[PDB]
Formats: structure tokens, C-alpha cells, sequence
């Protein structure tokens, strides 16, 4: 996941001074100015709270998949530390398989379990 | 060089940087709001020469192919300019093809007659030895029609009464937002068309000699209006390519400077490193 | 010795203009490489044309020169080299060319340069 | 010690948004200084408008400058000084003229001398 | 007096930088740029030439509260010595007002005096 990362932060990188007149429809707007926001949302980090990286791991595959293309900026941060209970709560299995083969699980699973969370989140 | 010149000179040049970084991107919106105003006019200017390519085959009117409005020593040029600068040659150009071509066809100032949109063309035409009829000091960055409609039918009106001999429309298209050409046109006395009629009522109730004189006017201020369009996106195009040529001469300035710097102080620091040197060994 | 009590205010207002030119045209060069010709004033435009002829005036062509160039070279008296120079401020020789004003003794040699050039 | 923790929420937020808008009037100077403020959209009409009232109302008088400019100084406690920012922040003097908040010291203060200029 | 000069010429010095820019330039910029090129013309001193401050202070109010905005540029210099001739046969109370005082003078007196001045000075 940490090469379609690089890829959407560092093209951020280069379009971030261009946002004085957002245009050019995807070859700005929806995509580069868009993921590349929620990207710099999603790395930042409050003090002395590291954090698993199995936990770290889901996060940035939900960024990078596309998951969060519908929330909007301001509330990335408050989606990502209900994801993180929503986790502990309930993907106990995905967590553990993560951890003891160092792999992403199926997708199909892990599809359906950030879909399963996104039902219940509120966007306020 | 001093030190102290060469950081100012950095310094001012990366202002002049900012300031024409900051005028690029204004540029760039401007000509993306200005497309869209020209596609808006097209479709107006489609229907109005499908209308017309086939009803102005007929008789004599106010400004059929008739080349007799007074063929006399007045024929006017509209010329188009920007109002403010740093657009490279885009006015120098169009004004030159004016000033040749009038100075050329022209023997007298009588036969001099012109009219310019745009504060640079006033200030040149002012400078040399022209007659100005109207003008408009400034108009919006994305016109509409109400903005120069009242200047268009006074170019008509002109036009009537053999005021005006024939009208030549002098401006700048763009083929994209790197290239603009200069054109010349022959609009009201209305040279040629093409025959494609399929029309027998559709807004006939007036005569061929009763709609023409009215319907005509309106035909050459959606002309002048769409010319007017065009050359605000070429305008606004040179703009855009002035600041960014202007952003990195400034920035291949900056690095050169930068570069004579830092080669420049450290040979300052090995002196006062031999200084020290050789003050420790005469003890 | 450059003060209006031994050289006299014509002497002085000339120098002190031609000093003034040339400043500003030294100023003027950084705008210019970064922005073009085009992009000044007529004011700025007009500067660079008179201070590029002052500077090219302002050279001589030395009799101990002969031996290094075939030009014999001249003597140029201060009431001419006074009067030349207000007249080039004045604007009297803008139609000439540049390089007309290069290695020459009076200002009368720089039109004799340009008509043999062919103006 | 600017920290939500140390400071206070309020305050915290107060002072970043303050510099927040202090940081982007700063870009926009250019561009006003060229072309006229109408070219900035509506949103950057009323961040200039209130970045210049912030501006001047970071001013204060002292005790100490008695003996150069007559005017008598003024102590300004936290809470207020919080309390008159998040004020001009959300706008509320946005109607008064921008010369009544220099050298002020509470925001009431400002009230009374934009009476004593004719508001 | 020097209050409002020192403003002038720091607001003068900002915008200067701008002046390379065009000549359309915001109407108010223009304005300061005048004023400021006439402060900077004001300023300018001959040699072996003082100065009694009964007439620098004149000479910098008369600039300051606006009097010497419609005389070009090129004729300040003769202008501030034709108004430093004149305030010897004319206007006398107002240097004898300031020499005393250290004070100036009434507003009304000091504004008659520069408009006579100014009906009879030539422009060229």
C-alpha cells in the first residue's frame, strides 16, 4: 500500500499551489486535490499516541482504495479513531491474521468490513 | 561583488518571482472563465449565420454588398487592445498591422477614420497622428453583449450615412493559449456566404426589403461581440505565457545569483581561517 | 574640482544628468533581463536609448592608440566635449545608430561615422 | 505553552485562527497592491478586512510611553484580550473604522473611540 | 510635522516595489507613489546650504498637509525656494510665531499664507 501512497501524496506535492482556482475537472480537481488532502489528513498524528501496524496498515489501505472519497476533509480524523474501536470491537480475525503472516487478509473480507463500518458512521 | 548587493538582488528578485507567479495563476483562471463565455457565443452566432447565409441574397438594403455608403475617404477600423500590460507583443503586434496598413492605403488623415477598444490603443493612436471616433477606456474581464452592444450600433450608425466606407475588424484569435495570430476582416459590406436555404415563411411577415435593415445590425453586433470574446482569450492566453517565461527567467536569475554567492563567501571564510592560521605560528 | 564654482552650472548640471542616466540605466538592468525590453516605460525606454549613446560617447580614440588601431586619434577641448553631451541629452542625435558613437572625438564625427555608415 | 492543555481550548483556537488569517492576508498583498481588491473573491475581501482591524488592534499603549506620546497606558487581561479577538474574528466590528483600533487597549475602548471619531 | 512624513515615506518605500509593475496600478498606489516622489524631492538638500528649522518646519507642513500635490515633480526645488523668498517679505508673524513658541502657528493663518503663495507662483 506504500507505493500508491507515495504516488497520491507526492502528486499532491507538486498540485498544491494550483488550488488558488481548482479546475481541470480529474486531472486536478476530484482526484489530486481530493486524495491527496485526505492523505494529509490521514498522516497526521497526536503526540506520545503511537499507533499498531496492523491498525496502520488498514487505514492507509481504506485511503488508498477509496474509501474515503466520500467523507469530507474535516472529519477524516474523527472516521479514523472510530474505525480503530470499530476494529478492537470487531475484527479481531483480521487483526490476528495480520499479525501472525505479516499479509493483508482477503479482500472480499476486508471489503466488506469497511463497508460494514462506513454503515454506521455519521458525517457531522 | 558585495555581499550585501548580492542578497538584495536575490531578494528583490525573488519578489519580482512571487508577484509574477501570483499574476499567472490569476491569468489562468481568467482565461478558464473566458472559454466558457466563447462557448456560450457560439452557439448565437451558429444560428444567426445559418439565418442569414440565404435571405441576404436579394435586393439592395442598409448593408448589402453595396460598397457605396458613401465609397468616400471614411472607412472606420475597430481596433481591439488590451487595457493593462505585461502581455508581451500582443498589442505591439496589432497595433504595427494597423499603423502599416493605414499608413499604406491612406494618403491623408482625412481619409483617416478609427475606433479602438482598449487604454493602450488610445495611448498610441493619441501619441501618433490619428483621428479616434469612440472608445472604451476598460470593459469586464468576461464582457457580455449589453457591454459593447451601445459602441456596436454606433458602428452601424456610422456606417449609415456613408460615415463609415466600409468596416475592418483588426484583433488577435487564439489557435491555442501558446499560439495567436492577427487578422484582418472585411465584416459589414458583407463580401461573401454560402447558398443553403430551406426557408419560405420563417420570419417573413416583413418584405426582403422591409427585414434587412433592421435584422442586418444585429447580425454584425454578434460579429463584434464574438471578435470581442476571442480577443480576451488571446489576451488572457499571452498573459499567461508572458508570466510564466517572465517566472523562469527570474528563477534561472535567482540560481545564478545564489550560486555566485555561495561560491563568493566561502572564500572570505578560508581567509579568516588563514588569517588565524598564520597569527597562531608568528607566536 | 567637480563643483559649480570652478567648473560652472553647465558644466556641472551636464555631469551631474549624464551621472544620473547612467545610474539609472545601471539600475534598470536587472528588470530588464527578467521582464524584456517591452515591459518598461517610454520613460525607461528613453533612458536606455540615451544612456546606451552616452555610454558609447564617452570613449576616445588615443593618439599612443595609433599603434595598436590604424585610427590616428584626436584632442577634444571641454566646451566641446560639454557642448556634445548636452546635445545628446538634449535628443538631438537619437536617430542615429549605437555604435556610430564608439571611438570618436567631437560630435561632429559621429555624424561624419553615420553618413559614411549611410545613416 | 501555546497548547490546548496549557492555554486553554478557546485560546488556542482563538490564537491559531488569528494567525491563521494574518498568514494568509500575507499572500494576498501583492496582488491587491497591483491589481484593485475587487479582483479577490468575496471571501478574501472580508479576511483583508478583518486582518487589517486584527493588525492594528495587536497594538496597545504603555505606561512607559507616557513620555513620548502623552496617552495614557492600559493592563489588558487574557480573558478580555481572548474575548475582543474572537469578536473581531466572527465580525461584529466589522462596521467600525480601522484607524479606531490603534493603540487601544480593550475592545470596549475601541467602541468609544469609533463614537469619539463620528461612527 | 514629522509624524505624518515618516508614514508617507515608509508607506512610499513599501509600494515602490511595485512600481516596476505597469502603470495601472491600484489608484490609492499611485497616489502614495506621488507623494512619495515629492517628499523624496523635498528631502533633497544643496551643499553649504542650512536649513532654519522656522522654515523646514513650513517647508515639511506645506508638503505634508497636501499643498504641493498639484506642482510636477520637476519644479519642487523652485518651488521650495521661491516659498522660502517669499517668507521673508510675506509672513513674517508665523516665523516669528514658531521662533518664539516652538510652536506652529494658527491652521488658518499658515493655509491663507500657502494659497496666496501658491496664486502667484508659475508653473511650468
Amino acid at each position: 500500500v506504500a507505493g500508491t501512497l507515495r504516488l497520491d501524496l507526492a502528486a499532491y506535492r507538486e498540485l498544491e499551489a494550483f488550488a488558488q482556482f481548482g479546475s481541470d475537472l480529474d486531472k486536478a480537481t476530484q482526484a489530486k486535490l481530493a486524495r491527496g488532502a485526505r492523505t494529509v489528513e490521514v498522516l497526521k498524528q497526536d503526540l506520545h499516541q503511537p499507533i499498531p501496524v496492523e491498525k496502520q496498515v488498514l487505514i492507509i489501505y481504506a485511503l488508498t482504495r477509496g474509501f474515503l472519497d466520500d467523507i469530507p476533509v474535516e472529519d477524516v480524523r474523527r472516521f479514523e479513531k472510530e474505525f480503530y474501536l470499530f476494529l478492537d470491537q470487531n475484527g479481531q480475525h483480521l487483526l490476528e491474521h495480520i499479525r501472525t503472516t505479516k499479509d493483508l487478509p482477503n479482500e472480499d473480507d476486508l471489503n466488506k468490513a469497511i463497508e460494514a463500518f462506513k454503515k454506521t458512521f455519521v458525517v457531522s | 561583488a558585495s555581499l550585501r548587493d548580492i542578497k538584495t538582488r536575490i531578494n528583490a528578485t525573488k519578489k519580482t518571482s512571487q508577484i509574477t507567479k501570483a499574476m499567472e495563476m490569476v491569468s489562468t483562471s481568467k482565461l478558464n472563465r473566458a472559454e466558457q463565455n466563447a462557448k456560450s457565443f457560439v452557439p448565437y452566432m451558429e444560428k444567426i449565420q445559418e439565418v442569414v447565409a440565404n435571405v441576404a441574397l436579394g435586393a439592395g438594403g442598409a448593408s448589402h454588398p453595396m460598397l457605396v455608403s458613401r465609397p468616400v475617404k471614411k472607412t472606420g477600423y475597430l481596433v481591439i487592445t488590451s487595457d493593462r500590460g505585461l502581455a508581451g507583443a500582443y498589442n505591439s503586434n496589432v497595433l504595427r498591422l494597423v499603423y502599416q496598413t493605414i499608413q499604406k492605403r491612406h494618403a491623408s488623415p482625412d481619409e483617416y477614420a478609427i475606433i479602438v477598444i482598449g487604454r493602450v490603443g488610445l495611448s498610441f493612436f493619441r501619441k501618433r497622428n490619428m483621428p479616434v471616433i469612440l472608445d472604451i477606456t476598460r470593459l469586464p474581464d468576461q464582457p457580455s453583449f449589453a457591454d459593447i452592444k451601445e459602441i456596436a450600433r454606433k458602428t452601424v450608425g456610422l456606417f449609415a450615412d456613408g460615415t463609415f466606407d466600409e468596416l475592418y475588424m483588426y484583433y488577435n484569435h487564439y489557435v491555442s493559449a501558446i499560439q495567436q495570430e492577427v487578422t484582418e476582416r472585411k465584416l459589414l459590406p458583407l463580401t461573401d456566404l454560402a447558398e443553403n436555404k430551406q426557408r419560405t415563411v420563417y420570419e417573413f411577415e416583413p418584405s426582403q426589403e422591409e427585414i434587412l435593415d433592421v435584422l442586418l445590425p444585429q447580425y454584425a453586433e454578434s460579429l463584434i461581440y464574438g471578435a470581442l470574446l476571442d480577443a480576451k482569450a488571446s489576451e488572457h492566453a499571452a498573459r499567461m505565457t508572458a508570466m510564466k517565461n517572465a517566472t523562469d527567467n527570474a528563477n534561472e536569475l535567482i540560481r545564478t545569483l545564489t550560486l555566485s554567492y555561495n561560491r563568493a563567501r566561502q572564500a572570505a571564510i578560508t581567509q579568516e581561517i588563514t588569517e588565524i592560521v598564520a597569527g597562531a605560528n608568528a607566536l | 574640482a567637480l563643483a559649480p564654482e570652478i567648473v560652472g552650472e553647465e558644466h556641472y548640471q551636464v555631469a551631474r544628468k549624464v551621472q544620473q542616466t547612467l545610474q539609472r540605466y545601471k539600475e534598470l538592468q536587472d528588470i530588464i533581463a527578467i521582464l524584456g525590453m517591452d515591459e518598461l516605460s517610454d520613460e525607461d525606454k528613453l533612458v536606455v536609448h540615451r544612456a546606451r549613446r552616452i555610454q558609447f560617447f564617452l570613449s576616445q580614440n588615443f593618439h599612443v592608440a595609433e599603434q595598436f588601431t590604424g585610427q590616428p586619434g584626436s584632442y577634444v577641448p571641454v566646451k566641446e566635449t560639454v557642448r556634445g553631451f548636452k546635445e545628446i541629452l538634449e535628443g538631438k542625435y537619437d536617430h542615429l545608430p549605437e555604435d556610430a558613437f564608439r571611438l570618436v572625438g567631437r560630435i561632429e564625427e559621429v555624424v561624419e561615422k553615420a553618413k559614411a555608415m549611410g545613416v
